[PDB]
Parts: structure tokens; C-alpha cells; sequence
RNA sequence: ACCUCGAUGUUGGAUCAGGACAUCCCGAUGGUGCAGCCGCUAUUAAAGGUUCGUUUGUUCAACGAUUAAAGUCCUACGUGAU
């Protein structure tokens, strides 16, 4: 179908290579991230009626992995599709005029220069971290009598409530 | 608009009107006569 | 201690349960609980809540007859209230006197 | 009834699906009649320890009618638990966001405050429009009468009733109106 | 034509009084469902070589999905479907008295 | 009634007043001794907002209330009818007396909210965020206080505040 | 229930007070011999 | 064509409940005799099965039928096996007919007989009272006497007319 | 002087703050002895913000330089098994 206003097309699943500087004709040094799209294909299509949602959902995979490290249910899904299994599978909300046949590969040419895009991925996990590194609390001075309190949250609530509000910033996995 | 518990016209041009649940005093001749029921 | 004090609650709770069951069956016949108990007294039918609850469960046809009697007696009172006593009392409104 | 012991017990403690039409009806009166059916209060064999409740299906929950200024004055408030999570929405705001929330909250506040209350809400079915799923529609039994009788609009009166009602005054012939 | 209650659903109640007025007679014969108010029962419900042997269709389901399926078909909550400990399973009377 | 029509031909405007058919009061009133048409027909304390047949006889084609000196009603019943007319439009029982829309105006689609017994105008009502204690509850008005003396066939009187 | 109506009929507000329901003996022998009077 | 008491039909002009017209007492009086005679004719021919009777015994109303048991919380001073008659019957009902006493049925219309089959004491009942911080504590155990009666037969006689 | 005399010393600060609106700033809107900028006053608004220092145990305050502003309070005069 031709392009229409209010239509959403599918995206890609890229791999973050690294960073590289880039200069413009204005002389400003802009740093960009090299996203490599490799073995990106459309897995299945779900219509708006079957989606139970406003938009139609489309399945996309990337980064072909080994067939020996997947469950039986996932492997048999790719057996009929005739594609190697994908590591990360994302679901994109599209419109009826943007449907793509399953098994269709996708390339970096899907995007063009001057187009603004949105990148989604898991952040770098820092494990269990204290409030000072997780929420940026100031802490306590290292000297002037301080006793075993330099990186502690301090007060967490008031005495009247006699409880801690949900969502209170406490040490945990970041 | 000056909030008054008791609304009193300040001249012959002031007129009462019931709008948005509370009485108002409008006066085009004297804009300072406008009042809102508190 | 709870055993001794629960003997009053058991008697109280049984009667409350009976009233709900009597009310449930009266609504199936288009009547309210005050309209049934109140009008059965005026017919000298002295049936307690225990019997009426049992009748409403095991004798549905008998309960409907009582509902019809209470409804008929209820209608007789309204007719008597419209008149000034000139008309005779209702057929079911007669009271058997005991000396 | 000369039934066998098991069929007789099953029939008495069976579940009956009822239908309610909520168009131009107050939510509370709909909830009052839905409360007794859900708890089983309409049965003479009712008891709290016996799960004798029935299924209530309410249709046209989007077209309920609120008496007075309850669309603007009544407020449905809830708290998410987080600081600053105290939300207060009016009946009109809640109705547009969720057409079935008003009826659901009225019924939920009438059931006894016990563990059985959440079980009774599972046997309550709400549908904003007149469309009903076949499985729910194929097992209905009785349509309970609407509590409030909808008054007739001026255009719904036939000429027989309009002409039957007498005019009380004679307007002057020179009145512009 | 007066009738205190409609004689349509349960029985035909006929109130009466005795000559002395000391006894109320209630003749209530049972009503029968008319033949025109009932529906007929739904009695109704190739080149095959291999007989269709019975195939087991007991699909394995986790504790979660199993309870969710049960809570929807019986229109109950998930709480009642979880098991109980030995302490409660031992307090239950396995030989309760029976009436009627 | 009387109607006014303006016809312009040859850039000249002519205004004329033409008399039309006027309805006549029904003969043999039940109570000729009444002073106003309400008690003349024993309709005092016996009508509500939903009786659009009675209310339509005291309103203009655009829904406006008629003057008291024209209809001949008393001061007490005119206010009661005036409030019933207001609640009739708000309840959607008068679809043929809508306000006149000037040319070139198309009303926007607005939330169709069913309501009745609405004392106040919907746009002038603020939500009750703080209900208050039990002894100082902020009740929601239902109906109209001017109908407090209407004939009630139930033992419980009309509840004008919820 | 019905206490006010009974008092207007010359009876007791409580049906257990006096009358045929209470004063009469509650049982009698099958042969027809009268029962001994109850304690109440 | 309007009477002085005429009111045009409105919401509150007429009572919400529909008007009810009671039957003519003269016409209904003979209609009652027809129903009573039919019900009386069902008793001579024995066109009834099991009968349930509501009797007033030990200040209690029992919905009893034939061959059933009732527990009475007092002693009747009667040897076990003795057959007695329950004089007070308030209601006798069948599958098709029901008779109501006002408030009691005549002795010539219904006869209910029971049998004393077991006289025993109740299980020990705990009566304990306790008040905190007052050293008030006393326990009492009582065994109220009990009596079990079995309803043998419930027969009626054709005396309605 | 009602609760606590069979283990909370209090104040202030640090830490992290939740909340009220009787609003210091940002927003909207009447009046003005509102030309325009500045101002004053009133209604509405608590989504967001509300500085760093010298002497002083300081809270506060003084003045030092700023800021669109350096709000009034409550919370066991918040928080001391931090
Ligand atoms: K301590
Ligand atoms: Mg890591
Ligand atoms: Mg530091
Ligand atoms: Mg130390
Ligand atoms: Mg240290
Ligand atoms: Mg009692
Ligand atoms: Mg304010
Ligand atoms: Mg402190
Ligand atoms: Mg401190
Ligand atoms: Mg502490
Ligand atoms: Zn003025």
C-alpha cells in the first residue's frame, strides 16, 4: 500500500557495535553509535482483531543464534518458517497498510538520513548498588566525628506514619 | 472582581446576574463595581 | 466464656436467618416481609418465623396460599380504610372471639 | 418432587443467569437488585455458608442515568499507594474512561465485606452496549424488570393521548409568543 | 375474576372459609407446564482407513495456567484452588454425620 | 397565536402581523371556583417534571417559560412549573423545544450523559471532593424543594438530598 | 409483631400470654384420658 | 363532561398501585361453600397422601410429619412407649389442600398422636463467667433433661361442612 | 496534669524528605489613582523550583554577593537501633 498519514511502519533489531565521532559542515563534533542490523527478519503477523489492541502487532527477530540452545517449542516455530532462531524478538505496533509477509528480511536501508528514531535496549546492569551511586544521594562527611555513616541513606520516612512509602529510593539492583 | 458575602449595587448601572452557581454584580460604567459572591 | 455468650447469639442469628428466608420467598410472590407477617396476625394465624421459613422451603404451594391470604387481608384493610364503617368488614377480617 | 437425592440437591443449589437492562436506570437501584441475586438473597434456601449465589448479566451499562447532579458532584477517589498518588475523578470523567466502572463500584460496595465478596464479583458480567457474547447470551434464564420506569418524551406521545389531555388556559390571540 | 396472586407460575390457590369461620380452607392444585412452552431436546450433535483410536489429550499445564482455567470455567477466584497444608487436611472430619 | 413575518422584495422590507389559530380551553372545568388553571383542574400537588403534557402548555416553542400574567397562573404554581420545565429539558423529555440555532452553527459532539431530577445546571456544579464527617455530610441535591408538598403515596417522604 | 392489633381485639399483645394457644393442655392420652396439669 | 372531583391523568394524579376490586361478599360467600365442599369431598374418598401438621408443643411450633423425631428439652413424666395425643394443631396440609386454624383446629378435625421412645439427659453444657482484673471466675455444668417423641400418625376427619 | 518515673536527655546541623495552600517564583484571569515598563490588589493554580558564604552552638537574625524565587507551616517543635 502507498504511504498514508497516520501510518506506522515496522522497525528493525540492531546490534550496538560502538561509538565513532562524526563532524558536520558546521564544524561541530557529533558522536554517533554504530548499530549493525544483521539477520533481521519478520517472524509472524498478528491482525488488529487478533491483537486485542488499537494497532496491529508484527514480530521481528535478529542475530541468528545456535539451534542447540533453544527450547522445543521455539525450534518448531522456526522449522515451519524456514529461518534460524533469533536471540531477541521484539513486537512492533503497525497499521493495516504496513503489513509485511513473514520471513521478509530487513536492512539498514529501511531508515534514511535525517530521520529520527527510537532505540530500546536493556541498560548496563551494575548489580546491587547503594543509594549514593543508584540515586545520587549526598551522604555524610568523611570526618568531623562521623561514625560508620558515610554512604548511608539516612532517614527514610517520618515517625508519624510509622511506615515506608512505596517507591521510596532504597539500595537495590541498578 | 472583589469577593463579598453580601452583594450591593454601587450605582444605578450595576445589575445582578446569576452565573456559574453564584451571584455576580456587573457594571460596565464602573468596572470597579464588579463583585463575586463568596 | 464464648460458649456461654454464644447461646444468645445463636437464638438471635436463627431468627435473623428465618426473616431473610421469609423475605426471599415473599418477593417471589410480590410481597414484602412486613406485609406478610403483619397481615397473618390479623387473620389469627399464629405461625412463627421457624415454621414459615420451613414452609417457604419445603412447602412452596402452602406458602403461596398463605401469601394469598395475607395479600387478601391486606387488600381488605385498604378497602375498609377507604370507607367510613358503613360497609361491612371483610370476609377474612372477622375475628373469632374467645371467652 | 419424587426426585432422586442427587438430582434434587443439584436443582435446588443450581445457578440461574439473570439479565438486567441498565439504560436510563440509576446505578444504585441496579446494584440493589443485583446485590441480592449475587449473594443469593432471593432464594428461600439462602445461607452464608452455602455458595448459593447466581449470575447477573447487566447490559447497556453505558446508558445509565444518574439522578440529580451526580454526574458532576459525585467523586470516585482511589490511592495508588505512592506519594502523590491520590486520584479523584468525577462520575462523568470515570464513565467516559470506563463505561462499566460506575455500575461495578456500586455493586461492589453493597456486597458483605468478606472474602466471598470477590467471589461474587466473578459471577457479575457487565457490557457497555447491547452486544452480548453468545455463550453468556445462550445461558440466560430470566430478565429482571427495570426498577425505574422510563418517562416518555414529548415526541413519543400519540395523538390520542395528547388530545385526551385537556388544555387549562386560553392564550390571547394577539400574543406574539 | 379477582385473584390475590397470579395463578400462572406455581399453583391455583383458592381461598375459602368454613361455615363457623373457625378454619381456612386452601385448595391449591399444582399447575402443569403447557406443551407449547417447551423446546425439543437437541438429539443431533469418509474415506478413512485407520480407525480413530482414542488419543490422550491431557496437555501439561503449570500451576498458574491450570488454576486460571479453573477459575474461569467455574467463575470463582484463584484462592480456593490452591492446596492446604497437612494441619488443615488432618482436622477435616472424614466421617461426618449424615442426615436424611 | 400571533406570528410576525418579514418579506423583502425590491430592496424594500415589509413587516406584517398575521393572526393564526389559537387553541381554546377545554369546556366544563372540574373546579370553576379555582383562581388559576392549576387548581381549576385539581392538578395542585399532582404533577411532576415527567408530565410533559402539562408542562408543554406553558412553554414557548423554543423552550422558554411563559409569563405569569399571560398564562394566568398563581405565583406559587408558576415557580413549581418553572422548575419542572427546567428539569424536563435536562432530562431530555422535550426534544422538540430545543434552542434556536443561528445559521452557520453546528454544535460539537458532547458526552451524552443521561440524567433526571437535576436541580442545578450541569455546567455550574463543582465536585464534592471532601464529603465531611457523618454529622456534617455534604449531601447531593436531588429533585427540587418546591415539590416538597406533592402528594406522596408512600409513608417515607421525598428525599431531596442524597 | 402485631401486638398493637391484638390489644385492640381484647387479646394479649403477646400470643403466649393467655388464650387457647397457651392455656389449653399441650397433650393428652391416646385413650382420651386428660393429662395432668402443666407446671406453668 | 368533567366531574367536580376530576383530575387529568398525570404521574401523581392516581396512586402508583393499580386499583383492586374485592369480590361481592354475597356472591363470594357461596363460592367459598363450593370450594369447602370440594375439599371436604377429598377427605371422605381419601384423595391425599402424606400429611404435614404444625403442632404447638412445649411452647414451640413443630413442622412434623408422620414417622419423624422431635427432641423436647423437658420431662413429660411419661413412661417410655406410652402413646399420647397432641391436642394443639395449628395447620394441616397436603399436596393439594391446606387447612388453617384460627388459631387452633378443632379436636374433631385433626388428630396427631406421638410416642415417648427415649428420655435422656442433655450433653454437659458449659456455663462459665469471667471478668478481667476482678478475680471473677466461676464454672457451672448443667444437664437439662430431654425427651424424644416420634409422630406415629396424622389423620383428619370430614368435618369441614 | 489526662497518658510515660521497671532505659527517647534536649537544641541545632548533616542525610532523605512526605504533606497542607493561608502562593515566595513560574501559569491563567478581574480591578486599578492600569499610557507603556514597573507596581498594587483579588480569583484560580501545589505539576516544578525555592542559593552560596562571614561572625555566632545556633534556630532566627545582621550584611556579602546572587537568583524568575531564596514562601508560611505541619509531620514525636519529621527524621538521632542513620
Ligand atoms: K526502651
Ligand atoms: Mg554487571
Ligand atoms: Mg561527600
Ligand atoms: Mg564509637
Ligand atoms: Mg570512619
Ligand atoms: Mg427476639
Ligand atoms: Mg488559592
Ligand atoms: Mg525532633
Ligand atoms: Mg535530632
Ligand atoms: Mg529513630
Ligand atoms: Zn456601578
Amino acid at each position: 500500500h502507498p504511504w498514508e498519514p497516520g501510518s506506522f511502519r515496522v522497525g528493525l533489531i540492531a546490534l550496538k557495535l560502538g561509538m565513532m565521532p562524526l563532524w558536520t559542515k558546521d564544524g561541530q563534533k557529533h558522536v554517533v553509535t554504530l548499530l549493525q542490523v544483521q539477520d533481521c527478519h519478520v517472524l509472524k503477523y498478528t491482525s488488529k482483531e487478533n491483537c486485542n489492541g488499537k494497532m496491529a502487532t508484527l514480530s521481528v527477530g535478529g542475530k541468528t543464534v545456535s539451534r542447540f540452545r533453544k527450547a522445543t517449542s521455539i525450534l518448531e516455530f522456526y522449522r515451519e518458517l524456514g529461518l534460524p532462531p533469533k536471540q531477541t524478538v521484539k513486537i512492533f505496533n503497525i497499521t493495516d497498510n504496513a503489513a509485511i509477509k513473514p520471513g521478509t528480511p530487513l536492512y539498514a536501508a529501511h531508515f534514511r538520513p535525517g530521520q529520527y528514531v527510537d532505540v530500546t535496549a536493556k541498560t548496563i546492569g551494575k548489580g546491587f548498588q547503594g543509594v549514593m551511586k543508584r540515586w545520587g544521594f549526598k551522604g555524610q562527611p568523611a570526618t568531623h566525628g562521623q561514625t560508620k555513616t558515610h554512604r548511608r541513606p539516612g532517614a527514610v520516612a517520618t515517625g508519624d506514619i510509622g511506615r515506608v512509602w512505596p517507591g521510596t529510593k532504597m539500595p537495590g539492583k541498578m | 472582581f472583589k469577593n463579598k458575602t453580601v452583594l450591593k449595587k454601587r450605582c444605578k448601572d450595576c445589575y445582578l446576574v446569576k452565573r456559574r452557581g453564584r451571584w455576580y454584580v456587573y457594571c460596565k460604567t464602573h468596572p470597579r463595581h464588579k463583585q463575586r459572591q463568596m | 466464656v464464648k460458649c456461654t455468650k454464644a447461646r444468645y447469639l445463636k437464638k438471635k442469628n436463627m431468627r435473623t436467618l428465618w426473616i431473610n428466608r421469609i423475605t426471599a420467598a415473599s418477593q417471589e410472590h410480590g410481597l414484602k416481609y412486613p406485609a406478610l407477617i403483619g397481615n397473618l396476625v390479623k387473620c389469627q394465624v399464629e405461625l412463627n418465623r421457624k415454621v414459615l421459613a420451613d414452609l417457604a422451603i419445603y412447602e412452596p404451594k402452602t406458602f403461596k396460599s398463605l401469601a394469598a391470604l395475607a395479600s387478601r387481608r391486606r387488600h381488605e384493610g385498604f378497602a375498609a380504610a377507604l370507607g367510613d364503617g358503613k360497609e361491612p368488614e371483610g370476609i377474612f377480617s372477622r375475628v373469632v372471639q374467645y371467652h | 418432587s419424587s426426585f432422586s437425592r442427587a438430582p434434587q440437591q443439584w436443582a435446588t443449589f443450581a445457578r440461574i443467569w439473570y439479565l438486567l437492562d441498565g439504560k436510563m436506570q440509576p446505578p444504585g437501584k441496579l446494584a440493589a437488585m443485583a446485590s441480592i441475586r449475587l449473594q443469593g438473597l432471593h432464594k428461600p434456601v439462602y445461607h452464608a455458608l452455602s455458595d448459593c449465589g447466581d449470575h447477573v448479566v447487566i447490559m447497556n451499562t453505558r446508558h445509565i442515568a444518574f439522578s440529580g447532579n451526580k454526574w458532576e458532584q459525585k467523586v470516585y477517589s482511589s490511592h495508588t499507594g505512592y506519594p502523590g498518588g491520590f486520584r479523584q475523578v468525577t462520575a462523568a470523567q470515570l464513565h467516559l474512561r470506563d463505561p462499566v466502572a460506575i455500575v461495578k463500584l456500586a455493586i461492589y460496595g453493597m456486597l458483605p465485606k468478606n472474602l466471598h465478596r470477590r467471589t461474587m464479583m466473578e459471577r457479575l458480567h457487565l457490557f457497555p452496549d447491547e452486544y452480548i457474547p453468545e455463550d453468556i447470551l445462550k445461558n440466560l434464564v430470566e430478565e429482571l424488570p427495570q426498577p425505574r420506569k422510563i418517562p416518555k418524551r414529548l415526541d413519543e406521545y400519540t395523538q390520542e393521548e395528547i388530545d385526551a389531555f385537556p388544555r387549562l388556559w386560553t392564550p390571547p390571540e394577539d400574543y406574539r409568543l | 375474576t379477582y385473584s390475590p396472586l397470579p395463578d400462572d407460575y406455581n399453583c391455583n390457590v383458592e381461598l375459602a372459609l368454613t361455615s363457623d369461620g373457625r378454619t381456612i380452607v386452601c385448595y391449591h392444585p399444582s399447575v402443569d407446564i403447557p406443551y407449547e412452552h417447551t423446546k425439543p431436546i437437541p438429539r443431533p450433535d469418509h474415506d478413512q482407513v485407520l480407525k480413530t483410536r482414542l488419543e490422550e489429550k491431557v496437555e501439561h499445564l503449570e500451576e498458574g495456567p491450570m488454576i486460571e482455567q479453573l477459575s474461569k470455567m467455574f467463575f470463582t477466584t484463584k484462592h480456593r484452588w490452591y492446596p492446604h497444608g497437612r494441619y488443615h487436611r488432618c482436622r477435616k472430619n472424614l466421617n461426618p454425620p449424615k442426615d436424611r | 397565536f400571533r406570528e410576525v413575518v418579514e418579506t423583502q422584495e425590491g430592496k424594500t422590507t415589509i413587516i406584517e402581523g398575521r393572526i393564526t389559530a389559537t387553541p381554546k380551553e377545554s369546556p366544563n372545568p372540574p373546579n370553576p371556583s379555582g383562581q388559576c388553571p392549576i387548581c381549576r383542574w385539581n392538578l395542585k400537588h399532582k404533577y411532576n417534571y415527567d408530565d410533559v403534557l402539562l408542562l408543554s402548555q406553558f412553554i414557548r416553542p423554543h423552550g422558554g417559560m411563559l409569563p405569569r400574567k399571560i398564562t394566568g397562573l398563581c405565583q406559587e404554581e408558576h415557580r413549581k412549573i418553572e422548575e419542572c420545565v427546567k428539569m424536563a429539558h435536562r432530562a431530555g423529555l422535550l426534544p422538540n423545544h430545543r434552542p434556536r440555532l443561528p445559521e452557520g452553527v453546528v454544535p460539537k459532539s458532547k458526552p451524552q450523559l443521561n440524567r433526571y431530577l437535576t436541580r442545578w445546571a450541569p455546567g455550574s456544579v463543582k465536585p464534592i471532593y471532601k464529603k465531611g464527617p457523618r454529622w456534617n455530610r455534604v449531601r447531593m441535591p436531588v429533585g427540587s424543594p418546591l415539590l416538597r408538598d406533592n402528594v406522596c403515596y408512600s409513608r417515607t417522604p421525598w428525599k431531596l438530598y442524597h | 409483631a402485631g401486638g398493637q392489633w391484638r390489644l385492640q381485639q381484647g387479646l394479649a399483645a403477646n400470643p403466649s400470654g393467655y388464650g387457647p394457644l397457651t392455656e389449653l393442655p399441650d397433650w393428652s392420652y391416646a385413650d382420651g384420658r386428660p393429662a395432668p396439669p402443666m407446671k406453668g | 363532561s368533567y366531574l367536580p372531583g376530576y383530575v387529568p391523568k398525570t404521574s401523581l394524579s392516581s396512586p402508583p398501585w393499580p386499583e383492586v376490586v374485592l369480590p361481592d361478599p354475597v356472591e363470594e360467600t357461596r363460592h367459598h361453600a363450593e370450594v369447602v365442599k370440594k375439599v371436604n369431598e377429598m377427605i371422605v374418598t381419601g384423595q391425599y397422601g402424606r400429611l404435614f401438621a404444625v403442632v404447638h408443643f412445649a411452647s414451640r411450633q413443630w413442622k412434623v410429619t408422620s414417622e419423624d423425631l422431635i427432641l423436647i428439652g423437658n420431662e413429660l413424666d411419661l413412661a417410655c412407649g406410652e402413646r399420647i395425643r397432641l391436642e394443639k394443631v395449628l395447620l394441616v396440609g397436603a399436596d393439594n389442600f391446606t387447612l388453617l386454624g384460627k388459631p387452633l383446629l378443632g379436636k374433631d378435625l385433626v388428630r396427631v398422636e406421638a410416642t415417648v421412645i427415649e428420655k435422656t439427659e442433655s450433653w454437659p453444657r458449659i456455663i462459665m463467667r469471667f471478668r478481667k482484673r476482678k478475680n471473677f471466675k466461676k464454672k457451672r455444668i448443667v444437664t437439662t433433661p430431654q425427651t424424644v417423641l416420634r409422630i406415629n400418625s396424622i389423620e383428619i376427619a370430614p368435618c369441614l361442612l
